[PDB]
């Protein structure tokens, strides 16, 4: 009976991802806007792409820590 | 109906071995040497330090730089003990959930009761952001809080659970080339985004500046 | 003396002090 | 995995922290 | 038993990867200059050549020691094997 | 994508004549190699033992740390600079 | 130990704030105590 | 019936965080850009987007806290 | 089985807070790209994030207060 | 039974009112950087501010009133 | 039974509405700074607005029909 | 309940037109601040401003198309 | 029970392709502003917005491919 | 009930890999504004849209396991 309910409520955990797998796609086409103005890229620009990578990956996979709990 | 993907099921193990040997471990991997000119292995390392202290010291230029000697330990403790784990089958310490409520929380209140010693009044009358509206210091004064305790919790799960989450995907598209006695031609391409993957999961190194950063900022902001 | 000599016989010209003075 | 009841590691990891500022504590200026 | 196991990672260091300087070390830290990495060399193919200054061969030791290590715990839970043996 | 192709092209030609090269060093080399043999039944004897698994990403993690030796070679100049 | 005088001026001075485990402890203790009490219960 | 509706709860209420997990997005990747034109992030021009995540990393967990808090 | 739906309904009906985070982090990233182009803080400028941060606020609370009285 | 459909799609219809949320972040949002380079604020920018702002409303509160039509 | 199929058509079909509610606050948005331009504002710049919210809007009510449709 | 499966699935997939919506309310507000700098109106800048609209909404619409064949 | 799994399905496996309009706008909404900046049109700019148009809807297009095979 | 349960947890999963479609859509879409202020193209600027593009697919095919993890 819970069965079914272990897995939808595994099934719609998952779909709280697909705003970060837009939300990394503003920060890489942000970029080159912000890099073709001003070609000094080894500078803290880049440094600031991952930074925003990374904190927008840290809401993005513990999103799917919610999905496991609920099936494990 | 040409390329039918298998999988396998199998228990993924976050088991529990003897911990405080593996601890140590990645403090032996770093000599320190009593000489002036050192013997080019660790002088790539005391180099690669010589970067990022300049990072951590450049925003706070006060005499608030005394805490930060320790806080370049504390990025090389989980950039280590996070880039041995990619290796066949070794085992991280900060996979599980445990020490890092006890990285968090005696590192947090530090910085809370760092200007509660000095200041007394303007550390969390930094709650007063601006020059007083009327009609919202009640929907303020709970919002600015409930984002303040948030932030030890804030802290700790945003590392223990993407970390975790590189070594399934590491399981799972590994163990479906071992279960995959069909057809050959698609082994290959489920081994090439392994080799792929395993360059991503150097942004284990990458998840460290983002937690000694934002330890930077929680501690400029209230200090 | 050589080029990789001493860390305590460089330690005479170009100094040390207490706790907190290198500010940067 | 789900993992349980805390009584270990924590313990073991400020023993490393008398470690990791041994070390670091003897480096050196450019 | 302390001083055995301790005088195992100083001679796995001053030879195999290490041997820094401290004068009365001064000629000791030139034995590493010409390194025993040339001695290291020969166990994998010849490909990890880039050891001259960043050392592999000092490095990738410890930790091909640990993995053949963790081999060891996971041997009891991963059985698997049938009466014979493989390919 | 023309362009493409025939860069794949020229590619595919160059490998092939390496390995032939590759095969007569190896074929000069016959009678005095006396140091593979003597351990290449304890990965012949082990590998009939227990080592199968899903562990064809231990290779993938050991295939990248291959590349990086070739970067290792520009990583002397950073070392020895200071 | 000599894994005290390298670091003792060090630690008078920041561990008046740093070495507040004290929260981290009752915070463990607390832990140790619900896991016991649902396998109590079962 | 309890438990199974629990399972099924907290699995809608997951995707809450799926509007922080982009919306970290932009303004990680409006930061690139507001520092390429102008050199002068050391000034209000970062403090304004960590005040910009603090603010919108308030109802990422928000969300989360009820997904637990209709769990147990 | 009324306790059942009193569960699920609240478990999607927070997930309108979801639109006042990816619609927040726009507006507070709209103030990094506009205020090196000319630095009037002080004037209307914040003041017109505020009342952007506040109002775009307002309709995150209440689509909160749902799932409280839906479920009480 | 029937309160069983009626609890879920009053909670269904109110991740409506998120898009409402979206869309009235970038009229607060690009206020800031209209404004930013022109400063002739007292005329038609907030006259087109107040306009783009009630009318992404009345896309939010139309499903409100659907929704409260679902309960009753 | 009969009655639970009408109101999950009621409930999931409403949600549509809300993205074209986020699509006029983009083209309500783009009217501010199109005009701190080029002050040429009573002739196409303001009518190409009305051009494109009539336009989106019908997208968006052409989501809301279907809910009566399937509803009755 | 053969009938009720029919009715669950089309307001399901409903709302593949919601971002369909959004996604022609981008491409007017380019226009706005496109044609601003520029007046080469009448020319290929609106030309391709209607080939952006009857091409997305195309894909909008094919997500309705399959709403009818899960209603029939 | 078969038949209520299978019609539930691809009207969920639907709900993405909004995901697809709502970018694909963008890609004919930022080469309206690309050709009004600097006429460049019949070299690689039009050219990218084919690939523009082509890829995302490769995202898109396979995710209808979801909902057959869980329809068939 | 047992392919009841699995295939509403699969179709339900692939929501979220064309919810990384909308973030390429501007990883792609804003090479144009950047390749027409400056025309170094074979430099690190369409470099950086593949660190965009095969970064921002790798959300993609990072739900698409998950959800044949859940197939079978």
């Amino acid at each position: 009976i819970d069965t079914a309910a272990k897995f939808i409520g595994a099934g719609a955990a998952t779909v709280g991802v697909a705003g970060s797998g837009a939300g990394i796609g503003t920060v890489f086409g942000s970029m080159i806007i912000g890099y073709a103005r001003n070609p000094s890229l080894k500078q803290q620009l880049f440094s600031y792409a991952i930074l925003g990578f990374a904190l927008s990956e840290a809401m993005g996979l513990f999103c799917l820590m919610v999905a496991f709990l609920i099936l494990f | 109906n040409e390329n039918l993907f298998a999988s396998f099921i199998a228990p993924t193990m976050m088991g529990l071995p003897i911990v405080t040997l593996i601890i140590m471990f990645p403090s032996l991997l770093f000599p320190t040497p009593k000489r002036l000119i050192n013997n080019r292995t660790i002088s790539i390392q005391q180099w690669l330090i010589q970067l990022t202290s300049k990072q951590m010291m450049a925003i706070h230029n006060q005499k608030g730089q005394t805490w930060s000697l320790m806080l370049m330990s504390l990025i090389m403790f989980i950039g280590s003990t996070n880039i041995l784990g990619l290796l066949p089958h070794s085992f991280t310490p900060t996979t599980q959930l445990s020490m890092n409520l006890g990285m968090a929380i005696p590192l947090w209140s530090a910085t809370v009761f760092t200007g509660f010693r000095y200041k007394t009044k303007t550390s969390l009358a930094h709650f007063l952001p601006q020059g007083t509206p009327a009609l919202l210091i009640p929907m303020l004064v709970i919002i600015e809080t409930i984002s303040l305790f948030i932030q030890p919790v804030a802290l700790a799960v945003r590392l223990t659970a993407n970390i975790t989450a590189g070594h399934l995907l590491i399981h799972l598209i590994g163990g479906a080339t071992l279960a995959l006695l069909n057809i050959n031609t698609m082994t290959a391409f489920i081994t090439f985004t392994i080799l792929i993957l395993l360059t991503i999961l150097e942004f284990a190194v990458a998840l460290i500046q983002a937690y000694v950063f934002t330890l930077l900022v929680s501690l400029y902001l209230h200090d | 003396p050589f080029d990789q000599m001493t860390i305590e016989d460089l330690n005479e010209v170009f100094p040390e002090t207490k706790l907190d003075k290198k500010k940067y | 995995d789900t993992s349980t009841w805390f009584i270990t590691i924590t313990s073991m990891i400020m023993t490393l922290f008398i470690l990791f500022q041994l070390k670091i504590s003897n480096y050196s200026y450019p | 038993a302390s001083v055995v196991p301790l005088k195992d990672r100083r001679l796995l260091e001053v030879k195999l990867g290490e041997l820094p300087s401290w004068i009365l070390m001064r000629d000791f830290t030139p034995s590493g200059i010409a390194g025993a990495f040339q001695r290291g060399y020969y166990r994998y193919y010849n490909k990890y050549v880039n050891v001259k200054k960043g050392s592999v061969a000092g490095l990738s030791m410890v930790l091909a020691a640990y993995v053949v290590f963790n081999y060891c715990r996971s041997y009891k839970e991963l059985k698997h094997e049938r009466l014979r043996k493989y390919h | 994508p023309p362009l493409p192709e025939h860069g794949g092209k020229v590619r595919l030609g160059l490998i092939p004549e390496e390995f032939f090269q590759f095969l007569y060093p190896k074929t000069g080399v016959t009678g005095p190699y006396v140091l593979g043999t003597g351990l290449i039944l304890y990965l012949l004897s082990k590998e009939i033992y227990v080592i199968t698994a899903e562990t064809f990403s231990a290779i993938s993690t050991i295939g990248v740390l291959v590349y990086i030796v070739k970067k290792y070679g520009a990583s002397i100049g950073a070392f020895a600079d200071k | 130990q000599f894994q005290f005088t390298g670091i003792k001026k060090y630690f008078n001075s920041y561990t008046l704030t740093g070495r507040m485990n004290c929260v981290l402890a009752t915070y463990g203790g607390i832990a140790l105590l619900v896991l016991y009490f649902k396998l109590r219960s079962k």
